[PDB]
RNA sequence: AGCCUGUGUACCAGGAGGGGAACAACCCAGAGAUAGGUUAAGGUCCCCAAGUGUGGAUUAAGUGUAAUCCUCUGAAGGUGGUCUCGAGCCCUAGACAGCCGGGAGGUGAGCUUAGAAGCAGCUACCCUCUAAGAAAAGCGUAACAGCUUACCGGCCGAGGUU
RNA sequence: UGUCCCAACGUUGGGCCCGGUGAACUGUACAUUCCAGUGCGGAGUCUGGAGACACCCAGGGGGAAGCGAAGACCCUAUGGA
RNA sequence: CGAGUGGCUUGCUACCUCGAUGUCGGUUCCCUCCAUCCUGCCCGUGCAGAAGCGGGCAAGGGUGAGGUUGUUCGCCUAUUAAAGGAGGUCGUGAGCUGGGUUUAGACCGUCGUGAGACAGGUCGGCUGCUAUCUACUGGGUGUGUAGGUGUCUGACAAGA
RNA sequence: CGCCACACGGGGUAAGAGCUGAACGCAUCUAAGCUCGAAACCCACUUGGAAAAGAGACACCGCCGAGGUCCCGCGUACAAG
RNA sequence: CAACC
């Protein structure tokens, strides 16, 4: 299914799971990569990917932005490199798709998908001056499997 | 901007329109510079590429002018001269000039003869294996020597194993 | 799945209208190498008849072997150069400047035109050259006309008239070869333009046929079948789809067929002569017979017998000359059998 | 062939658009207009482009006809055309008081209209009638 | 191919059943088609003298029946014309198996051949009784 | 969806006239007749009434000359096309690039290996001469050879680089 | 075996021209149109262009969402049989 | 996974037409599109050659004959340079066909107590009209340019 | 169903191959300039074409007579014309 | 695929 079908806000907020039943799970494998045992504290650099319009991303779309991102930096810097990435949306909003003509239309439950408002970061990396370029890069790789354009905004960093 | 291009003495630049020419003992070259807002001329001992503009467009044709000019000096005293030599593995390629064209024969075996015409008053000679492009022009000497090696292009087959072919040795 | 095909007739030769002129009118004319000379030349079509032929084409397996060829026998008395007329180069085209004509007119020319019996030769020429020193002078045609009276199986004694142009050697040079011509009386021969073996595009008006239908016109199909018995036998489908709403030109139709002026290239000249040789016996059906100057087209040359049909050195020939084929037989035996 | 002109205007290296307007309105007023050497008026652009707009025009048609002019002659006359309003009584008039010619067939030179001029030496990026009928494949009569 | 060396207007058809004239086993072989054509809308594909075809084998022996084969056509009735002008014609419309490499797949023709089909197969030829 | 179904409002329906190419509901505008005048929306090169208006800048694609829209498309992604503004660092003690010259010895480091000598792999990665020159950054070799980067000097001369 | 390849020629009656006889269908108006667009979204008539001198003869029927018949299908009617 | 283009399929809507715009397939005849099957010219290759494979420009021309099936499509055969796809009211019934579909007769299976039903199957089964306008193919008469004969020019137009 | 005839060559380009060449001292097929290069575009070739409203050109004949119509015999033409 | 299923 096209992503043309969900990505905007055209509908009101559906989330509750009290009065909604056969929700997909998420293809979401993880929130949090890196060294999690480590603080974001303990690096100079923190780099973000600025969502530049507002959106729904469905939980296939952030699955793979985040795998083709983390991906990249654990082929850069090691199964156990030195970084920590973070995802910070979740899917929360329940996705519908009508699939008899327009009667009794109210769609079956299909997916998931996280409201996104523009300007704000969907991604967050910390990293050593070194790697830092690694993550520039793993971002690039993950803004080209989500809807809007991004910013790749770099935080604490005036080493340039 | 403004560039100051002192003529040598071998040399004697007259420039009327748009067009310029330069003589020396080696021939003569006649060429025309025309660019938005570019005024070439011959201003006593010394040749003047002048614009009000200063854009990136503009100062890229200034630059190329200039060049164009030195090397139009360069080419009625020094000359221009291009080397090539030609090399052929099974059949005996021949290389000739008959009248204004340099024909060759035999390439790869085949029965027409391929032939290009020489450009402007560049002469070409060939000695043995060895051949040599020259004249004041270098746009006509330059071409000529190209159209020498294109004329012996191949696209049909694998290069790595049919080389024959004319090749310019020396670029001046 | 609806099998692609060309379309039924070509959309060049068009419109399919009978032709204006019945005396055929070139459109091209052969480029300025040689000497000086007439461009063309003019003559009656007679009929047909066969000829054995040694083979000439020095690249044929066949060489120097018996060739039998279709001939197609055209009379060319000697025509009469009347006049010397000049083109212009102007903004606006090529424009006839002046003509220069001559005294000593064919007996009939004036079933045709009005003869001069005033006119300036001298004022004329002195206008041309004037033209050629200015640069404005175009190309150089003669007026040019035929002497149906020396043909004894046409009819008719008006002569026709056409303007054939004069290339060759430099302007001043033709220009000079041109005045010598009209002179004269402007009497020249077939001899004199062509010479056996050489090719020449022949151009003439076709036989007429009246009103036909899309199937003779155009090369439609029949309709075929159970569809030939329903009351539709030699109509095409459709005049064309719901849209456009209209009905193209291109679409074949009923009309005028035959009678239009066709040029026909390279056509070999096999033998210029004069004489009754090619004559054949009980005389040339609807025609009658042959004895005097004559040429031999191979194959066929457009239009009735009868008809004028006009011959040009060929405009873009195929294959070099190979002059005075060896003629070693020349059907005479009856066209009626 | 003799055209009492009222003006005689040159189109050497002139706008063809800015020329044509102008002569509309001097035609619409009463004025008897000579465009001269038409093959040198000037379309600026680039080339390419142009051509292509033009080559269009000649491909456009069909049986009720779509009849282009090729040569800078009538180029110009249609871009005039054009301007005025050709179909009604008074348009009909101005426009057939407007002739353009090849080259310059009178004795005076043309007068060089304000505005229209364009300057050689500040531009590159422009193409002439003359070019383009070319192009299109006239016969280069001028 | 090679001029054939004549005119020919073609006197057979897809599906045209035609004498085998040879000793292959073959009686009566079926044109299926034509090498080297390809024809236009409609038209119903054709061969004359002088053409290689394919063919089925519609007579002949049980071994034989049913095969697919190469042959080429060396009479037919329908007149052909000789650079002399002379039109030639034969008793009936016949073809000689033939292999991959043109080679007749049978031991001996039977009956006469047009001299032109020699030109073009010779090997052919040099199997032929009669040569007209 | 020029879809279905609500809601508030103005409009069309039942609303002229001016504009919008045409165009029920978009803009101006609500209108007795007739007349003079000034504006509204919108427009002022011609078609067509009014500017080929002024100061200035950008664009080279005919981009564009398209308020709204079923009606006018143009996206994610990319761009040493070009214009403008800012920050860091380097530079007449000569910057950046180019061209020329030098790029050396202990020693072909030790180990592994028949062999490996900058460059298969492992470890170490030290000091002489000196204005420079790695226990060698990239090719190259069966291994050498050979060709170059680093690094130094010269020619040149003005901004250069991120 | 002309159903076909692939069409040709011919025969008789029409067709065409002339004398005489002499209807019908159909007709809101205007009407020489073509390309695009617009419009209740399928325009000879609106808009922009293009083309277009008037009239007449023959033709095969592309268009007039052609003429002929208040859709027989489908639905609706507190209809009929 | 993300972003689009098309309007060939299907779905959706119910805007147009129920005082009717004839319904599939085929056929015939004409124009067109390019997202190119062949042909021309190129680039790359895991390019020696020959030949493949992939890519680019390109719509001038071509893209055919047959077996089953009403079939479209498709499957199959022999040829071929190749035997490309699509739009034109799924172009084309005041052009054809009538196999299918689509009344009234009849049978089978299934369903129904029954009458009777079935984009299930099966046998049979009707297609009107003298063209007013417009359009085009060809043929004439007039007027305009403004006495006559003959010869031309070439703006435009058509071609594969 | 038979027979005849139906290019080559120019010009400008696309993709592409290059030359000179700077912005950016170098490099660079490109930014200006240039050499090449497709069955494709233009010309070449064939057909129509003075109603092209800028409604054309030339030569001769004639204005009391050039030429034309009717008439007559006929077809290389033709449904009327 | 040409209405009803
Ligand atoms: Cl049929
Ligand atoms: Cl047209
Ligand atoms: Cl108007
Ligand atoms: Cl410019
Ligand atoms: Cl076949
Ligand atoms: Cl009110
Ligand atoms: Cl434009
Ligand atoms: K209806
Ligand atoms: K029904
Ligand atoms: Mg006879
Ligand atoms: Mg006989
Ligand atoms: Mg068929
Ligand atoms: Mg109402
Ligand atoms: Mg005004
Ligand atoms: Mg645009
Ligand atoms: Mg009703
Ligand atoms: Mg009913
Ligand atoms: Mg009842
Ligand atoms: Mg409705
Ligand atoms: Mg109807
Ligand atoms: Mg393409
Ligand atoms: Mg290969
Ligand atoms: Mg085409
Ligand atoms: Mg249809
Ligand atoms: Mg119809
Ligand atoms: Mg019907
Ligand atoms: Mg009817
Ligand atoms: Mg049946
Ligand atoms: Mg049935
Ligand atoms: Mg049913
Ligand atoms: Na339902
Ligand atoms: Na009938
Ligand atoms: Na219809
Ligand atoms: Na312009
Ligand atoms: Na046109
Ligand atoms: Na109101
Ligand atoms: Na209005
Ligand atoms: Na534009
Ligand atoms: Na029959
Ligand atoms: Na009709
Ligand atoms: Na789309
Ligand atoms: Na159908
Ligand atoms: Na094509
Ligand atoms: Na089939
Ligand atoms: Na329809
Ligand atoms: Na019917
Ligand atoms: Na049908
Ligand atoms: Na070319
Ligand atoms: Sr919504
Ligand atoms: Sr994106
Ligand atoms: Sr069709
Ligand atoms: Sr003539
Ligand atoms: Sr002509
Ligand atoms: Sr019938
Ligand atoms: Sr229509
Ligand atoms: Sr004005
Ligand atoms: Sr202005
Ligand atoms: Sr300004
Ligand atoms: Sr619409
Ligand atoms: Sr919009
Ligand atoms: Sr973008
Ligand atoms: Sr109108
Ligand atoms: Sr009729
Ligand atoms: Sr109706
Ligand atoms: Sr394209
Ligand atoms: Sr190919
Ligand atoms: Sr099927
Ligand atoms: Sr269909
Ligand atoms: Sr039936
Ligand atoms: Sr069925
Ligand atoms: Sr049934
Ligand atoms: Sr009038
Ligand atoms: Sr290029
Ligand atoms: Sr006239």
């Amino acid at each position: 299914k096209p992503a043309s079908m969900y990505r905007d806000i055209d509908k009101p907020a559906y989330t509750r799971r009290e009065y909604i039943t056969g929700i997909p799970g998420s293809k979401i494998a993880q929130h949090k990569m890196g060294r999690k045992q480590k603080d974001a504290d303990d690096y100079p650099v923190q780099i973000s990917l600025i969502v530049e319009e507002t959106v729904q991303l469905r939980h296939g779309s952030l699955e793979a932005s985040r795998l083709s991102a983390n991906r990249h930096l654990i082929k850069e810097l090691g199964e156990e490199g030195d970084y920590k990435m973070t995802l910070r949306k979740f899917p929360h909003q329940v996705l519908r798709e009508n699939k008899d003509g327009m009667r009794a239309a109210f769609g079956k439950i299909v997916g998931t998908a996280a409201r996104v408002q523009a300007g704000e970061q969907l991604f967050t990396a910390y990293c050593n001056v070194e790697d830092a370029e690694h993550v520039k890069e793993a971002f690039r790789r993950a803004y080209n499997k989500i809807t809007p354009s991004c910013r790749i905004d770099s935080s604490p960093a005036g080493n340039a | 901007p403004r560039v100051e291009l002192e003529i040598p003495e071998d040399v004697d630049a007259e420039q009327d329109h748009l067009d310029i020419t330069v003589e020396g003992d080696n021939g003569s070259v006649t060429r025309r510079l025309w660019y938005p807002d570019i005024d070439v001329s011959v201003d006593g001992d010394t040749v003047v590429i002048e614009s009000d503009e200063d854009n990136a467009k503009t100062m890229s044709t200034i630059g190329t002018f200039q060049s164009h000019i030195e090397n139009m000096f360069h080419g009625v005293t020094e000359g221009w001269e291009y080397g090539m030599e030609v090399f052929y593995s099974h059949f005996p390629m021949q290389v000739n000039v008959e009248g204004d064209e340099v024909v060759i024969e035999n390439f790869l075996g085949e029965k027409a003869p391929r032939r290009t015409t020489i450009h402007g008053d560049t002469d070409v000679e060939i000695d043995g294996e060895e051949l040599t492009v020259s004249g004041p022009d270098i746009e006509a000497v330059g071409q000529t020597a190209a159209d020498i090696e294109q004329l012996t292009r191949i696209n049909d087959k694998d290069v790595r194993v049919f080389q024959d072919g004319v090749y310019i040795t020396r670029k001046p | 799945p609806q099998p692609s095909r060309p379309r039924k007739g070509s959309l060049g030769f068009g419109p399919r209208k009978r032709s204006t002129s019945e005396t055929p009118r070139f459109n091209s004319w052969p480029s300025d190498d040689g000497q000086p000379g007439v461009q063309g030349f003019a003559g009656y079509k007679a009929g047909m008849t066969h000829v054995v032929l040694v083979n000439d084409e020095p690249n044929s397996p066949r060489e120097g072997m018996e060739e039998t060829v279709p001939v197609t026998v055209i009379e060319t008395p000697p025509m009469r150069a009347v006049a010397l007329r000049a083109y212009e180069d102007t903004p606006y085209g090529q424009r006839p400047l002046t003509e220069v004509w001559t005294d000593e007119f064919h007996s009939e020319l004036d079933r045709t035109l009005d003869v001069p019996e005033d006119h300036d030769p001298d004022a004329a020429e002195e206008q041309i050259r004037d033209a050629h020193e200015a640069g404005d002078l175009g190309d150089l045609r003669l007026i040019t006309h035929t002497v149906p009276d020396a043909v004894p199986s046409v009819p008719k004694k008006k002569p026709d008239v056409m303007e054939t142009r004069v290339g060759g050697g430099s302007v001043s040079d033709r220009l000079d070869h041109a005045l010598d011509i009209v002179e004269d009386g402007g009497e020249h021969a077939m001899n004199d333009i062509f010479r056996a073996g050489e090719y020449a595009d022949v151009a003439g008006v076709t036989k007429g046929k009246g009103t036909q239908g899309p199937v003779k016109r155009w090369g439609v199909q029949k309709r075929k079948g159970k569809h030939a018995r329903q009351g539709w036998r030699r109509r095409i489908g459709n005049l064309g789809p719901w849209n456009p709403s209209r009905v193209r030109s291109t679409v074949p139709q009923q009309g005028q067929t035959g009678y239009h002026q066709r040029t026909e290239l390279n056509k070999r000249l096999i033998d210029i002569g004069e004489g009754d040789e090619p004559t054949v016996d009980g005389g040339f059906v609807n025609y009658g017979e042959v004895d005097g100057p004559y040429t031999l087209v191979k194959g066929s040359v457009p239009g009735p017998d009868k008809r004028l049909v006009r011959f040009r050195p060929a405009v873009r020939p195929n294959d070099q000359p190979r002059l005075d084929p060896e003629v070693r037989y020349v059907s005479n035996e009856s066209n009626q059998g | 062939a003799e055209f009492d002109a009222d003006v005689i205007v040159d189109a050497r290296d002139c706008i063809m658009g800015r020329v044509a307007s102008q002569v509309a309105e001097q035609a619409l007023d009463g004025e008897t207009v000579a465009v001269v050497n038409a093959e040198r008026a000037v379309i600026t652009g680039r080339e390419e482009q142009i051509v292509e707009k033009y080559e269009k025009r000649v491909d456009i048609g069909n049986d009720n006809g779509y009849f282009y002019p090729k040569r800078p002659d009538g180029i110009f006359k249609r871009t005039i055309r054009g301007m005025l309003p050709h179909k009604k009584q008074r348009g009909r008039e101005a426009f057939e008081s407007v002739r353009v010619y090849l080259g310059n067939p009178y004795d005076e030179d043309g007068e060089v209209l304000d505005g229209t001029s364009l300057d050689r030496l500040s531009n590159i990026k422009f193409v002439t009638l003359g070019e383009i009928s070319e192009t299109l494949g006239a016969n280069k009569t001028w | 191919m090679e001029a054939l060396g004549a005119d020919v207007t073609q006197g057979l058809e897809k599906g045209s059943l035609i004498t085998c004239a040879d000793n292959t086993g073959a009686r009566e072989l079926k044109v299926i088609s034509v090498h080297g054509y390809s024809g236009t809308k409609n038209r119903l594909p054709k061969a004359g003298l002088g053409d290689k075809i394919t063919v089925s084998v519609t007579k002949g022996t049980p071994e034989m029946r049913r095969q697919v084969l190469e042959a080429v056509v060396v009479r037919q009735r329908k007149p052909i014309r000789r650079p002399d002008g002379t039109r030639v014609k034969f008793e009936d419309n016949a073809a000689v198996i033939v292999d991959e490499n043109e080679d007749p797949r049978g031991t001996e023709l039977k009956g006469p051949i047009a001299r032109e089909v020699a030109q073009r197969f010779g090997s052919v030829a040099s199997a032929a009784t009669m040569i007209v």
